[PDB]
RNA sequence: GUGGGAGAGGGUGGUGGAAUUCCCGGAGUAGCGGUGAAAUGCGCAGAUACCGGGAGGAACGCCGAUGGCGAAGGCAGCCACCUGGUCCACCCGUGACGCUGAGGCGCGAAAGCGUGGGGAGCAAACCGGAUUAGAUACCCGGGUAGUCCACGCCCUAAACGAUGCGCGCUAGGUCUCUGGGUCUCCUGGGGGCCGAAGCUAACGCGUUAAGCGCGCCGCCUGGGGAGUACGGCCGCAAGGCUGAAACUCAAAGGAAUUGACGGGGGCCCGCACAAGCGGUGGAGCAUGUGGUUUAAUUCGAAGCAACGCGAAGAACCUUAC
């Protein structure tokens, strides 16, 4: 990435709640490309909010991407003698994607030993505010600031 | 406690630390903080954010003596100056005025070493 | 770069040789108590040779300063 | 000579404000200082930061310049006194009274020496704290001589423009300091830059010559040995001046050229890093290799760019042991 800003690749539409962001985190649910079990995990998950829920799967879902959204990330950084955690805002961008990463590394950490519940579960935990993804956000962020003494190095 | 009301707020800037100073109109100390009172103890002290929450505990620790404008006063370099200037002025405390009064000689002592050769 | 019409223009005769005309030398000073530069005086290099010797002479008798404190920063 | 001018030129006395340190008083409290990060250090016998008073030493901010003065070293707050040099105008006076200058005499940064004084800050040596493989250093905290004054020594230097002094001659352009004029500009003295002709190995120099010429002084004659030894002179000393030989080398050396290089700068690329996904390193095994063993374990490949490589087929064969 010397050359160019390198442009975003836009994500095919979900084949059900026709949504963007869903097929964002069916990819990463996904693994070794398997595109159809990663979709039908995440389907089953939209089922068991429902059988629990009397909300709507995807509100259900884009709450919790919400909640797990760092706003603020410390990023190493050299300035002769050491290295410094500098605090530093997160991009909207990267936002989302550490969201959905974590969600899924959350999910899996789970005891549950269908991913499918896993998924759902963790999806629910979120909404309200606990949950293993939830924790790493909230971790983050006052892991940065807590060397806000190194606000000066902007970057 | 006293009750002031009115008084100076000094602020000596270093590259290794800075201190705020909180006084009556005569120039007296009523009280004072720095990079040391507050947490830090190394290389922090001189940071900008160290200078703002000692900024911040002067003027708070000067409320409980019933002040509420100060005229600052700035002295010295060093990074850290304007982040005190800022958190007073954003802090209950109205400020009148700043003022540079930073000490220069009209050449008389020698320097250390380490400061020598400029110009 | 120092344009702001030089102390020179703004002002009429003047004995730059009277180191007692406070209202006049106070002009070449800055916010400081410092003589201003040739970019500001507008003076000439032998003109501002004697303002230097007069205005030391003011400072001396009180009637000029020294050294100001700057109102700002 | 007369009349004007500029200047940190020199000497003596006086004197002004800023800052540092220390002492005193106030107010005030837990740290300050310091570094890459730290520690030594200082602080509750109250430091740091803040206000007021005092003492002392040293140096003069802005002006300040690419500026000015001096033979050089060098010279910078302001005032007075004493004193040197120098430029211009007027063509007024003398009438070649000139240039250079071995030796002599004087001056001569810093450090250093002697006697006495002074001592704020800084600081060889030195005492400590860090750093490091070590660190008799670089960094940090201390600190004596010294740095300052007087008088007397010392006499060196990248004492440099690395360019001896004086005079005459040879395009201009441009900025500047200082004087005179009919004051767009002309003209004299000084400081810069670009350049005619010309010079130069080149770089460069070019009316401020390194050009063209004359006068006088100083100095050079390959490198190392060596600015040493000896002698002499000088010095209180440190040491200065003058200044070799044996031996030994095929060079030492100047400028510029193309590269390569840089813990030099600028601009810019690559799955180079970063972002990210999967993996190796651990296990079992397959395979190549090192090593070791063997009668033989055929040979080659070696960091990248050797190691499932030559071997796209080793039971005999292949096969080189
Ligand atoms: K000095
Ligand atoms: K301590
Ligand atoms: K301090
Ligand atoms: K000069
Ligand atoms: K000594
Ligand atoms: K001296
Ligand atoms: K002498
Ligand atoms: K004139
Ligand atoms: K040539
Ligand atoms: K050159
Ligand atoms: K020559
Ligand atoms: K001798
Ligand atoms: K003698
Ligand atoms: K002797
Ligand atoms: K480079
Ligand atoms: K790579
Ligand atoms: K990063
Ligand atoms: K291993
Ligand atoms: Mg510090
Ligand atoms: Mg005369
Ligand atoms: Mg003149
Ligand atoms: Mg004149
Ligand atoms: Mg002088
Ligand atoms: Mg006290
Ligand atoms: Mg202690
Ligand atoms: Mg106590
Ligand atoms: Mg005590
Ligand atoms: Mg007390
Ligand atoms: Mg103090
Ligand atoms: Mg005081
Ligand atoms: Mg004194
Ligand atoms: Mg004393
Ligand atoms: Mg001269
Ligand atoms: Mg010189
Ligand atoms: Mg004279
Ligand atoms: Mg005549
Ligand atoms: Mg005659
Ligand atoms: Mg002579
Ligand atoms: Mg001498
Ligand atoms: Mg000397
Ligand atoms: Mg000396
Ligand atoms: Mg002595
Ligand atoms: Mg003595
Ligand atoms: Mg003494
Ligand atoms: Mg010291
Ligand atoms: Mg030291
Ligand atoms: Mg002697
Ligand atoms: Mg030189
Ligand atoms: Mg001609
Ligand atoms: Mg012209
Ligand atoms: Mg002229
Ligand atoms: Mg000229
Ligand atoms: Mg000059
Ligand atoms: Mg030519
Ligand atoms: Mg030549
Ligand atoms: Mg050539
Ligand atoms: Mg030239
Ligand atoms: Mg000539
Ligand atoms: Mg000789
Ligand atoms: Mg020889
Ligand atoms: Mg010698
Ligand atoms: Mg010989
Ligand atoms: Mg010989
Ligand atoms: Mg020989
Ligand atoms: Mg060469
Ligand atoms: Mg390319
Ligand atoms: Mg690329
Ligand atoms: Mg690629
Ligand atoms: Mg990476
Ligand atoms: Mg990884
Ligand atoms: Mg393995
Ligand atoms: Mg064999
Ligand atoms: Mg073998
Ligand atoms: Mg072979
Ligand atoms: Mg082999
Ligand atoms: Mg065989």
């Amino acid at each position: 990435a010397r050359r160019r800003r390198a442009e975003v690749r836009q994500l095919q539409p979900d084949l059900v709640y026709g949504d963007v962001l869903v097929t964002a985190f069916i990819n990463k649910i996904m693994r070794d490309g398997k595109k159809n079990l990663a979709a039908r995990i995440f389907y089953d998950a939209c089922k068991i909010i429902q059988e629990k829920t009397g909300q709507e799967p995807l509100k259900v879902f884009k709450q919790a991407v919400e909640n797990v959204k760092p706003r603020m990330e410390v990023r190493s950084r050299r300035v002769g003698g050491a290295n410094y955690q500098v605090p530093m805002e997160v991009s909207p961008r990267r936002q989302q994607s550490l969201a959905l990463r974590w969600l899924v590394q959350a999910a899996n950490q789970r005891p549950e030993r269908r991913a499918a519940v896993r998924i759902a579960h963790e999806l629910m935990d979120a909404a309200e505010g606990k949950g293993g993804a939830v924790k790493k956000k909230e971790d983050v962020e006052r892991m940065a600031e807590a060397n806000r003494a190194y606000a000066h190095y902007r970057w | 406690k006293r009750q002031v009301a009115s008084g100076r707020a000094y602020i000596h800037a270093s590259y290794n630390n800075t201190i705020v100073t909180i006084t009556d109109p005569d120039g007296n100390p009523i009280t004072w903080s720095s990079g040391g009172v507050i947490g830090y103890k190394g290389s922090r002290k001189g940071t900008p954010y160290a200078a703002q929450l000692a900024a911040l505990d002067a003027a708070k620790k000067a409320m409980a003596y019933g002040m509420q404008s100060v005229d600052v006063i700035v002295r010295g370099t060093g990074a850290g100056r304007e982040q005190a200037i800022r958190a007073l002025q954003a802090s209950g405390l109205q400020v009148k005025s700043i003022v540079d009064d930073t000490p220069v000689p009209h050449n008389g002592c020698r320097p250390k070493k380490k400061f020598r050769k400029a110009s | 770069p120092s344009r702001k019409a030089k102390v020179k223009a703004t002002l009429g005769e003047f004995d730059l040789r009277d180191y007692r005309n406070v209202e006049v030398l106070k002009r070449f000073l800055s916010e400081t108590g410092k003589i201003l530069p040739r970019r500001r005086t507008g003076l000439s290099g032998k003109e501002q040779r004697i303002l230097a010797k007069t205005i030391k002479r003011a400072r001396i008798l009180g009637l000029l300063p020294f050294t100001e404190k700057l109102v700002r920063k």
